RNA sequence: AGUCCCUCCCGCUCGGGAGGGAGGCACUCUGGGGGGACUGCCGGCGAUAAGCCGGAGGAAGGGGCGGGCGACGGUAGGUCAGUAUGCCCCGAAACCCCCGGGCUACACGCGCGCUACAAUGGGCGGGACAAUGGGUGCCGACCCCGAAAGGGGGAGGUAAUCCCCUAAACCCGCCCUCAGUUCGGAUCGCGGGCUGCAACUCGCCCGCGUGAAGCUGGAAUCCCUAGUACCCGCGCGUCAUCAUCGCGC
């Protein structure tokens, strides 16, 4: 199936997974600019040394952040698209090899379908899927109310990544589509502001609810 | 001896096997070859349930 | 070039293809009806699994000799699904391994060290190394970094 | 339609029902009222030097102790 | 023509004393002695439930016993062999001598 | 050539399935026994069932009649050491059902423990019955 | 005839590396490094060599013996040993400075180990506990 | 690991490997002793005190990380069915033995779990990498017989020496393609075995056959802050045989 040249691939430059360069990737949003790490790096696997320190996740390559985000089950204690998705034993939790392969194949599909650098498309997707205003809850007379507040950039990035991962997880659940194809489809849809993307619709709903309660 | 194996030369007799409190009669038939005696002398009485008592459900305690 | 210089599975495939020319290697008469261990569930699907197993055993003896039946039984075991009970590890059977070793000895590739097990003869070592060299010659045309080794 | 960037210059303190909200002072970087300093409520971790994207620049948070 | 000595004790200090005495005996004579080799320590660990009854939260005790070991090799010379044969070990130290 | 339905031993078989899996529609033939009979008959187990000819179907049915006489091991049949004749037999469809029914009836006639358990619809192989095996409706206090 | 030996440790995996003048051949337990699988493990070992440069890479031979741990633990210990051997063999501080910028752990190691388990569902972990019920 | 000798392989040997013997304590390891971190240094806040916040260097930074040790008392909390013990009872039975039963019953309510409801998979062939512990009433390599479970001999080991002991999740190739199915494996039939004085009530293992509910779960509610949680197997205790458990790795 897979050619031997791909099974035994030897890199010679410091670039993401030995296949893509992030030299020409630019971040349009001024707020997310210092929180999307794009430094040159070959292997995106830091062995979880960043979670100890405050704001430590800022200097972690974005591809590894995506890999960590999809390394989960997906629907444990809340419903996504109206269903619990409890993978359990068959879940991808604690298997970083499989998540790495899924991300690699998704990037290949994205590059084939659009002809652009996959990291650029990922950056566009997270830029379009990050909300700008949220709400917090108050209690009065046994009734719950909302009050509009602003979001810090790091939380924006976290929410965007989680929503992309959840949409990809929901698309491949008990259907004929595979995980890599679902991830590529979700990223491409989110990059074009298409309402069929789970993340973009979620962002629109969040901002609408926040606006209607100023 | 509830664990005695039925043998062909035992066919035609009647044996009283202890069941815990009494000896019950067993008439040995040819199709009983190879089985233990205790298989034909039940030790427990069949259950017929009555009305559930106090504490049988959460609301009845 | 030696056995250490090539991936294991490709070498096993090539050796299995080559072993069909040796008259002393023949599947036993009960081969088409058995599983390869109590932890499996269905019969082997390849019509020539015997040669694959024999080639694997030969390469195993090359690398870890001397070795006996029990340790090979450990090697070919695996995890078993037990219905409602949790999965567990189990060993494999003995007849397949013993017959394969006896046939290999009859072919002159292995010999018996008393009280220790079975080891690879010079003939078998040459037989394996020649195929390994051929495979490496084929392989380095597409991976230029292998020319150094 | 795209909001206005603002820069955080001071941290005041935590607030909210469960201590989830922080009150900060920000300076507008772009738009009609560029250069003005107003206080705002923010959800999520934040530090001096961050940049927020406000959707409107006329609402000011009530001062907390 | 060599003797092998095995020592074992639950008290480290007594073991050191006996080893030092043997080393000094070997030093006071012209005889080569392979140094005291420390072998792995034996740990005996036993875990037991605390309460006599079964009521209450379950808590456990972890009791441990440690046994230390040493190994010494020395060449059989009667002038030094008698000296080590007459040394008196404490009651909590076990000594065994064999000729190889 | 290709036929979308093939009938073997009174059972209609799918023609789009592999032969080894197509043969499992017969009650009394699992995946392993089907593979054994395919190998004995000298047929590729992975061939489509729709390419069979009449002679091959006849051969398969003949093998199914007396598998032991055609080289299948005696420990692979589903009724070895028959209670009446003492031979090793393989049964399918109705004959299998009536053989099982006859076994249970024989157990019931002699009033054996397993016979009573079969009559009352209770577990036979020594399971506990206080917690599980519940099939009914809740009774109120 | 220079020979240099270095050591690397990572969560019960121990690697010993020997470096000398050569042609660029690197072997892990006798296997060429270009055949290590899976890919994520192969790239872990190759990073110090790629950082050093091709001229240095083709001028030395390295042989590594590693034991203990798992397939991912063994790769990292080999990586540490190779990095230390490289910085010692060439003995230039520009390369040592470059390694610290890219990954500090290449030279200082990783001291993390497993935490011993405790009662109340001991087999699962030191902190995971049995589900609690009240009625 | 370097150095020497012998034997065997490959591209025929410039070069590259594997065993064995000499030889060595370099490296790993084992275990005795010692060093190392003290808010010690730098900048702020506080009072100039007690301290707090942030940096350098460092293997380690602010109880460095994980454990043991639980004050005066209370809870008429649990235990006289581990042992010790007052009073009251039985004292030819409520004491001491033997045989057979029961604690394993089954319209039903509840606690903690295991296996699943499939592709973030099922099957078949092939390829990789551990640690803690235990062994003479015992662990048993190695050879032979058997399809499997198992059977007949039997080296070494009172153990850093011999054995349990070549883990699984993971990777490569082929079949299946969203279906109550090549998902799930409850229930039942026939046959073969081991332990034991005894396997029916009431044990565990293997082969062929059969093929239940289940297609993600209402109101509610539990655990967890880093080598932690999730996922994956292994060791010991109990033990003649029997682990969906406890304690550990
Ligand atoms: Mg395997
Ligand atoms: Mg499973
Ligand atoms: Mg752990
Ligand atoms: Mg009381
Ligand atoms: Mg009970
Ligand atoms: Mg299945
Ligand atoms: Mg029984
Ligand atoms: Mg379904």
């Amino acid at each position: 199936a897979k050619p031997l040249s791909e099974r035994f691939f030897i890199p010679h430059e410091i670039k993401v997974m030995g296949r893509w360069s992030t030299e020409d990737v630019e971040v349009r949003d001024p707020s997310l600019k210092p929180y999307i790490n794009l430094e040159p790096r070959l292997l995106p696997h830091t062995h979880g040394r960043h979670a100890k320190k405050h704001f430590g996740k800022a200097n972690v390559h974005i591809v590894e952040r995506l890999i960590n985000k999809i390394m989960r089950s997906g629907g444990s204690h809340y419903k996504v698209a109206g269903h619990f998705m409890r993978r359990e034993h068959r879940s991808l939790n604690s298997k970083k090899v499989k998540a790495y392969e899924v991300v690699k194949e998704a990037f290949k599909i994205i590059e084939k379908r659009t002809g652009k650098n996959p990291i650029q498309v990922l950056v566009w997707a997270i830029e379009n899927a990050a909300p700008r205003e949220d709400t917090t809850s108050v209690m009065f007379g046994g009734i719950r109310y909302h009050v509009a507040v602003d979001i810090s950039p790091m939380r924006r990035l976290d929410v965007a990544l989680r929503n992309i991962a959840l949409g990809a997880s929901a698309k491949c659940y008990r259907t004929k589509m595979s995980f890599a194809e679902a991830l590529a489809e979700e990223i491409i849809l989110a990059a074009n502001k298409d309402p069929k993307s789970y993340a973009y619709s979620k962002k629109l709903e969040i901002e609408r609810i926040a606006e209607s309660s100023r | 001896c509830r664990d005695m194996i039925v043998l062909p030369e035992m066919v035609g007799l009647t044996i009283y096997v202890h069941n815990g409190k009494e000896f019950v009669p067993v008439e040995i038939k040819p199709e009983m070859i190879g089985h233990y005696l205790g298989e034909f002398a039940p030790t427990r009485k069949r259950v017929q349930h009555g009305a559930p008592g106090i504490g049988a459900t959460r609301s009845s305690m | 070039a030696t056995v250490y210089d090539v991936p294991g599975d490709l070498l096993v495939e090539r050796v299995a293809q080559r072993l069909k020319e040796i008259p002393e290697i023949k599947p036993p008469e009960w081969a088409p009806f058995v599983k390869t261990g109590r932890h499996k569930e269905r019969l082997p699907e390849q019509e020539d699994w015997w040669y694959y197993r024999v080639a694997s055993i030969l390469r195993r003896v090359y690398l870890d000799g001397p070795v006996g039946i029990e340790r090979l039984r450990t090697y070919y075991g695996g995890r078993k699904n037990r219905g409602h009970a949790p999965e567990r590890f189990y060993k494999a059977g003995g007849s397949i391994i013993r017959k394969a070793l006896q046939q290999l000895e009859a072919a002159g590739f292995v010999e018996k060290v008393p009280g220790k097990g079975r080891v690879i003869t010079p003939k078998g070592r040459s037989f394996l190394d020649k195929i390994a060299t051929e495979l490496k010659k084929e392989l380095e045309e597409i991976i230029p970094e292998l020319k150094k080794y | 339609d795209e909001g206005y960037p603002a820069e955080v210059i001071e941290i005041i303190g935590r607030t909210g029902t469960t201590g989830d909200v922080t009150q900060v002072k920000v300076r507008i970087l772009e738009g009609r009222d560029k250069g003005r300093v107003i206080r705002r409520n923010v959800r999520g971790p934040v530090r001096v030097g961050d940049i927020l994207i406000l959707r409107e620049t006329e609402r000011e948070a009530r001062e907390i102790k | 023509q060599k003797a092998r000595i095995k020592l074992a004790s639950t008290n480290v200090r007594s073991l050191e004393e006996v080893a030092n005495q043997i080393k000094q005996i070997a030093e006071r004579t012209g005889v080569r002695m392979s140094g005291p080799i420390p072998l792995p320590t034996k740990r005996i660990r036993i875990v037991t439930r605390k309460s006599p009854d079964g009521e209450g939260s379950a808590t456990f005790d972890r009791w441990e016993l440690r046994i230390h070991k040493r190994l010494i090799d020395i060449e059989a010379d009667e002038r030094a062999m008698r000296q080590i044969m007459r040394i008196r070990v404490p009651e909590d130290v076990t000594i065994e001598i064999e000729l190889i | 050539d290709f036929r979308h339905i093939v009938r073997v031993a009174g059972v209609d078989l799918d023609g789009n399935k592999q032969l080894r899996w197509a043969l499992t529609a017969i009650k009394g033939v699992g995946i392993n026994f089907a593979t054994m009979v395919c190998r004995v008959a000298g047929l590729d187990p992975f061939m489509k069932a729709g390419y069979l000819t009449d002679e091959q179907v006849k051969k398969i049915e003949e093998i199914l009649q007396d598998p032991v006489a055609h080289g299948i091991p005696r420990w692979a049949v589903n009724r070895p050491k028959d209670y009446e004749t003492g031979r090793d037999l393989h049964l399918i469809t109705a004959k299998l059902d009536m053989a099982i029914r006859e076994d249970i009836m024989r157990l019931r006639r002699i009033r054996a423990y397993r016979g009573i358990r079969h009559e009352l619809g209770l577990p036979v192989r020594g399971q506990r019955t206080r917690s599980n095996f519940r099939r009914g409706q809740t009774v109120g206090v | 005839m220079r020979i240099i030996q270095t050591t690397g440790k990572r969560k019960t995996a121990i690697a010993r590396a020997v470096i000398r003048e050569g042609k660029g051949r690197v072997r892990i337990n006798g296997k060429p490094v270009e055949l290590v699988e899976p890919e994520i493990a192969r790239f872990t070992i190759l990073e110090p060599l790629i950082l050093a440069g091709e001229e240095i890479w083709n001028s030395v031979d390295i042989d590594v013996k590693v034991q203990g741990g798992g397939f991912m633990g063994q790769a990292e210990a080999a990586r540490i040993a190779i990095a230390r051997a490289l910085v010692e063999w060439t003995g230039d501080m520009n390369l040592k400075e470059k390694f610290i910028k890219y990954d500090r752990t290449m030279l200082v190691g990783d001291p993390r180990r497993t935490e011993p388990h405790k009662p109340n569902r001991s087999t699962k972990g030191p902190r995971a506990k049995r589900q609690k019920s009240y009625r």
